[PDB]
Parts: C-alpha cells; structure tokens; sequence
C-alpha cells in the first residue's frame, strides 16, 4: 500500500500524473518534471525492495 | 538452460481514441479583452473572466504578432488540447522597459507596486508594441503608476486607493519634502524610444485542477465505445483503460472518483451525465518456460 | 467429508487469518 | 444578548468533488473545530424580536453559520469589508422563490410588521448578479460560507428538526453554490425581516466514507491524544 500510495506523491514535480506532465509542456520541461518523478519512484522502489 | 524465465511485460493496446468534451459552441471573448478600445492604468487593471467558451487561442495569433509570449506552468503550443477550470483575462498598459517585471518572482516598480503574479504561477504572459494606438503628441492618460505604497503587494492584489505618500517623517497634505500625490501620471510621446513606448499585456491565468471546468479548448468529441480497452480523454483528464457502466452513486456534485490510493476509478461523462468505471486494461509478466537449448527449441 | 481435506484445526487456522486483486494492480502483482 | 457558545461538533462538508467509498481520508482544509466556541444569537440578539442594530461580526478565514428557526425571519447576508456604499459588498436575498446573489457598493440603511424596506438603494458599480432557486425556502438549515481565491463557496445541508435543536447525528455539508465573487470580506451581518454562528479554522481531519459517496463521521485530529491516535493509525477504532 506503501509503495502504491508513493505514486501519488509529486517529488518536486508540478504534478503527480505523468500523462498531463507531458499534456502541458513540450519535451525540454517535461524531462524535468519526469526526471523528478522518475528519482522519486525510482528510489521508493528500491526502498521497498530493500 | 532448462528452466522458466521471465522475459518482457504483455500489455493489451487501446484500438481507438475517444475524446468527450461539453455542448459548448461559443467561442471566448478573446477578441474583445485584446482588441480593446481602451487598456486599464497598470495600478487598476482589468480583470475579466472567461468562461462557458471554448478557448481556441488561434485567434491571438491572428490579433498581433508579439512583442513577448511567455507560458510559464504550459507550453503556448498545446493550449488547445488542455482544458482548463477558470481562467482570467488581466489586461493593462505598461511601459516596455518594465515587461521584464512581469514574470513571477520578479521585483520593480511594476511587480512591487501594480501588479505581481504569485511564485505558484501557471498561464502565460502575452505583450505587444501599442505605440501608434496609445501614444499621443500631448500626452495620454492610459499610464499611472502607485509609485508609493506602505507596503509591497501580494500576488492578484488591487488597491486602488489613494491618499497622499508618506515618504517623509510628517503627516502632511501634498507638502513636497514629505508628500507627493499619491499616483503619478506619465505622458509620452510616439517619438520616444522602443523602451518608452507603451505596450498592451494581457495576462492569462489558468487555474489548471481538478474535475470542474467550463472552458475546454477547440477539440471535436467522438463517440463513446464501453467494454473495449481504448485511450481517452474527459475534459482533458487522459488516459487509458476500459470505459464500462458504473454503479457507484455520485452525487451531482461528484464529477470524478478515485480508489483507495488515489487513483482515478470513475468518470462523469460531460454530454451524458453517466458515470464511467476505468478499468486498467489488462497486463502482466510473461513467463517462458525453455526445456533447454542443448534438447530442444520448444516453448511454452 | 469437508473439501480440502484438512482437519478440523486446520480448517479454523485457515479461516482466522486472512487470484487477480484489482486493489494495488498498478503494476504489482 | 449573546447566550452560552455551546458544544460544537458540526459543520464537516465535503472538501472536494471526489466520490470516495469506504475509504478513511484525512485531509486538511478549513473546518470549524470540534467543541468549538459557536456564539449563539435571542431573537435578533442584541436588538430583541422588535428591534434594529443586528450585530456585524467577524469574518475570520471563513464562517459557520445556522439558523434552527422556522419564522422564516432570516433571508439573507451581507458581506464585505465597510458594509457601507464605498466599499463593494455582496448581498444574499431569499424571496422564497429564487435566491437572488449580487454584489454591487450597496449603502447601509440599518437594512431589516416585518415589511420589504428600500435597502441598499444606491446599488452603484454593480459587477456581478446571479440568480437561483432559493437556499432556504423545523428544519436546521445548516450553511459554510467560505471566501478563498476570488470564490464564495457557499455549502448547506436541510434537515428536519424533531427531538432536539442540534441533535448529536453527524451529517456533512454538501456544496450548494460555489460563486466567482472577487470580493474581499472581513466582516458580514444577518438579515432579519437562534442563529449560531462559528469560525473555521485550518484543520486536519479524518473522514469516514459511506459504500455511497457519503461521509458518515469524522475526526478532528487536534482535538484530544486519542483523536491523534485515530488519524496516525487512519482508522476509528483503536
Ligand atoms: C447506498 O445507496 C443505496 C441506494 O443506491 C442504499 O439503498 C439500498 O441499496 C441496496 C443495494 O443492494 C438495496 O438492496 C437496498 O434495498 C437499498 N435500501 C433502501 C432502503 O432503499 C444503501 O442503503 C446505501 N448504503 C448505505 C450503507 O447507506
Ligand atoms: C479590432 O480593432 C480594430 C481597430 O482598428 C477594428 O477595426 C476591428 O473592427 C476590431 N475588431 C473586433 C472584432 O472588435
Ligand atoms: C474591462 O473589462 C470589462 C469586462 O470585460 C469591459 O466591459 C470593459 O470595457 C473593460 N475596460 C477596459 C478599460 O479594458
Ligand atoms: C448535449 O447535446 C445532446 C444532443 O443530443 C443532448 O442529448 C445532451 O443532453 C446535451 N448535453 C448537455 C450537457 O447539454
Ligand atoms: C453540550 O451538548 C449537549 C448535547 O445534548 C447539550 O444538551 C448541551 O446543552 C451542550 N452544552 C451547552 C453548554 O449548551
Ligand atoms: C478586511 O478589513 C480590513 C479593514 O481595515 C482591510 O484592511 C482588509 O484589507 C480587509 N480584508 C481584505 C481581504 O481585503
């Protein structure tokens, strides 16, 4: 539930929800903002493995 | 070697793309708020909302070429393809030299005393020369500025009270050393140089969240298809997954539902009013079972 | 004559603790 | 005349358009704190029955506001920062046909057998005007007035008065109107001709989903160890 609920979480990001992240702004801004959610996630998935 | 291993993901493909969007056909009065008669002082500008319309922004382009057009929360190229929930129009005359004010986070006379956007900021900032419809060889009064203020504004706070600078240490009515009338006035003339002349923003802020919204820009709605895996988009909420009959009862001011963690499970659909389950489309691992190289190329 | 063929203590340890979950399939099976 | 503040535990709305079932949501949002002091005012408090000079109080962050009374003598609101024609002002009407919203710089005229005055006559530099079936017309008429972004959230809930004034049963607020204003408020007054009126504070709470879309009870997280203990572990009983 944990690792679910971390989705939700925006990391820095403007938004939590990848798909209007890259709805809103063109490629150079939206790898920033997925950038910080892809840190976010990732290291929540390492945690939960851990 | 001889074994099971887990190779790549299955995923089943949306077949179509459904967009649902409201029975609105009234365009938004873009044309008005920037082909104005007059532009509002930059102490007092204009707010106006824009609602119930669809904002095709093609029409900004046909009004002017531009002097700035600066999104900073979306890109000035998708506006059509997002919806947004209220949006505001403020519109005032500045000078050329202060347009680099207008951003958030900035200082100056202008972002300190007339007009300033909140760091949390999402719209775009639209400005074009107006030399040869506001200046004038006598002057104008299309430009004022509070250069006194007891304090520094906040983010979309008008005050257009005025009484008398409290720049000196007396209480005074005007007195020159400790008063100065409270706004000033400025004329200009066409021959003043590219940094004088006066320049016409509009202001476009987009409360870009959550369910409700009564502007959605220039897409054209299709049919609905349930019980299929498809890609959607419901006033501007995208995604993918299966579109199937709900029983969840929402209330009519319900629009949108989540699950237990925060994901979106529901829909209002906005030419309808039927409420909509997602349901994700189905995936999984895929396993393949090898009785090894060295025996036999079969597998499960 | 119970199916699964477990005795009486198992059948109530596996009925005091509690295949597709639609809750947390985001990816976690 | 204003009486004892009584014990509070009401005034939970729904904090968004979002259907949540059995689901326990802690969220924080302005809410009128539970055992809040809700100053009750008495028939017109201070003025009587028969009277002019109703109060004007605060307006501080947002306000509760309830009227058990079945006179059908309140039928509106005011609000704004002078309440005086200068200083633009939203008034709330019930003509127990339509509910009349407008904001405009209306002039004081100590605004009340019971007949219709000629208030707020010099309706100068009206900027906005909505018009919809009434709010209000033994039944608790429970009302939250909120000003936040430019938007007047008004959210109600009627239900009937039988066993007691304020009965102990939880019901939550749902969104009645939810209105563009603009206007800044920091003090309103009642219109008349037992009206219980609280503050909202910023609070974190848990809220307790029905299997409809109906939030059945709730947890002031500040209230008590054990209400912080209810909203850690996100769960009622403990
Ligand atoms: C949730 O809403 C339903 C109505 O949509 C309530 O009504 C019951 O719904 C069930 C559905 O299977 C019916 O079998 C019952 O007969 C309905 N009861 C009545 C009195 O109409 C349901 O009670 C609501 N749930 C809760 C927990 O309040
Ligand atoms: C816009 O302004 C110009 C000014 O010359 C005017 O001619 C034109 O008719 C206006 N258009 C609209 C749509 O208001
Ligand atoms: C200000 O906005 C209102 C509403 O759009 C409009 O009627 C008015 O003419 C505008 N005035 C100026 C000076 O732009
Ligand atoms: C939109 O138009 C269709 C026309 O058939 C109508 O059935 C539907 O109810 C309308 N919806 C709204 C929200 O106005
Ligand atoms: C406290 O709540 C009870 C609930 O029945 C009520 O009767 C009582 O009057 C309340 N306290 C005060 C001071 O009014
Ligand atoms: C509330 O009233 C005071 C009166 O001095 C005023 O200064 C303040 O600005 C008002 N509130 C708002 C939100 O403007």
């Amino acid at each position: 539930n944990t690792l679910v609920k971390q989705l939700s979480s925006k990391f820095g990001a403007i938004s939590s929800v990848l798909n209007d992240i890259l709805s809103r702004l063109d490629p150079p801004e939206a790898e920033v903002q997925i950038d910080r959610l892809i840190t976010g996630r990732l290291q929540s998935l390492q945690t939960y493995v851990t | 070697e001889k074994g099971i291993y887990q190779t790549s993901n299955f995923r089943v493909q949306p077949t179509e793309s459904i967009v649902r969007f409201p029975n609105v056909t009234n365009l938004c009065p873009f044309h008005e708020v920037f082909n104005a008669t007059r532009f509002a002082s930059v102490y007092a500008w204009n707010r106006t909302r824009i609602s119930n319309c669809v904002a095709d922004y093609s029409v900004l382009y046909n009004f002017a070429p531009f002097f700035a057009f600066k999104c900073y929360g979306v890109s000035p190229t998708k506006l059509n393809d997002l919806c947004f929930t209220n949006v505001y129009a403020d519109s005032f005359v500045i000078k050329g030299n202060e347009v680099s004010q207008i951003a958030p986070g900035q200082t100056g006379n202008i972002a300190d005393y007339n007009y300033k956007l909140p760091d949390d900021f999402t719209g775009c900032v639209i400005a074009w020369n107006s030399n040869k419809l506001d200046s004038k060889h006598s002057g104008n009064y299309d430009y004022w500025y509070r250069s006194f203020r007891k304090s520094k504004l906040k983010p979309f706070e008008r005050d257009i009270s005025t009484e008398i600078y409290q720049a000196g240490n007396k209480p005074c009515k005007g007195k020159g050393p400790n008063c100065y009338f409270p706004l000033q006035s400025y004329g200009f003339r066409p021959t003043y140089g590219v940094g004088h002349q006066p320049y016409r923003v509009v202001v476009l802020s987009f409360e870009l969240l959550h369910a409700p919204a009564t502007v959605c820009g220039p897409k054209k709605s299709t049919n609905l298809v349930k019980n299929k895996c498809v890609n959607f988009n419901f006033n501007g909420l995208t995604g993918t997954g299966v579109l199937t009959k709900s029983n969840k009862k929402f209330l009519p001011f319900q629009q949108f539902g989540r699950d237990i963690v925060d994901t979106t499970d529901a829909v209002r659909d906005p030419q309808t009013l039927e409420i909509l389950d997602i349901t994700p489309c189905s995936f999984g691992g895929v396993s393949v079972i090898t009785p090894g190289t060295n025996t036999s190329n079969q597998v499960a | 004559s119970k199916p699964s063929k477990r005795s009486p203590i198992e059948d109530l340890l596996f009925n005091k603790v509690t295949l597709i979950c639609a809750q947390k399939f985001n990816g976690l099976t | 005349t204003t009486q004892s503040y009584t014990n509070f535990t009401r005034g939970v709305y729904y904090p968004d358009k979002v259907f949540r079932s059995s689901v326990l949501h802690l969220t924080q949002d302005l809410f009128l704190p539970f055992f809040s002091n809700v100053t009750w005012f008495a028939i017109s408090g201070t003025n009587g029955t028969k009277r002019f000079d109703n109060p004007v109080l605060p307006f501080n962050d947002g306000v509760y506001f309830a009227s058990t009374e079945k006179s059908n003598i309140i039928r509106g609101w005011i609000f704004g920062t002078t309440l005086d024609s200068k200083t633009q002002s939203l008034l709330i009407v019930n003509n127990a046909t339509n509910v009349f919203i407008k904001v405009c710089e209306f002039q004081f005229c100590n605004d009340p057998m019971e007949s219709e005055s000629g208030v707020y006559s010099s309706a100068n530099n009206c900027t906005f005007e909505y018009v919809s079936q009434p709010f209000l017309m033994k039944n608790l008429r429970e009302f939250v007035f909120k000003n936040i972004d430019g938007y007047f959230k008004i959210y109600s809930k009627h239900t009937p008065i039988i066993g007691r004034d304020f009965p102990q049963g939880f019901s939550a607020l749902e969104p009645l109107v939810d209105l563009p204003i603009g206007i800044n408020i920091t003090r309103f007054q009642t219109l008349l001709a037992d009206y219980y009126v609280g503050y909202l504070q910023p609070r974190t709470f848990l809220l307790k989903y029905n299997e409809n879309g109906t939030i059945t009870d709730a947890v002031d997280c500040a209230l008590d160890p054990l209400s912080e203990t209810k909203c850690t572990l996100k769960s009622f009983t403990v």
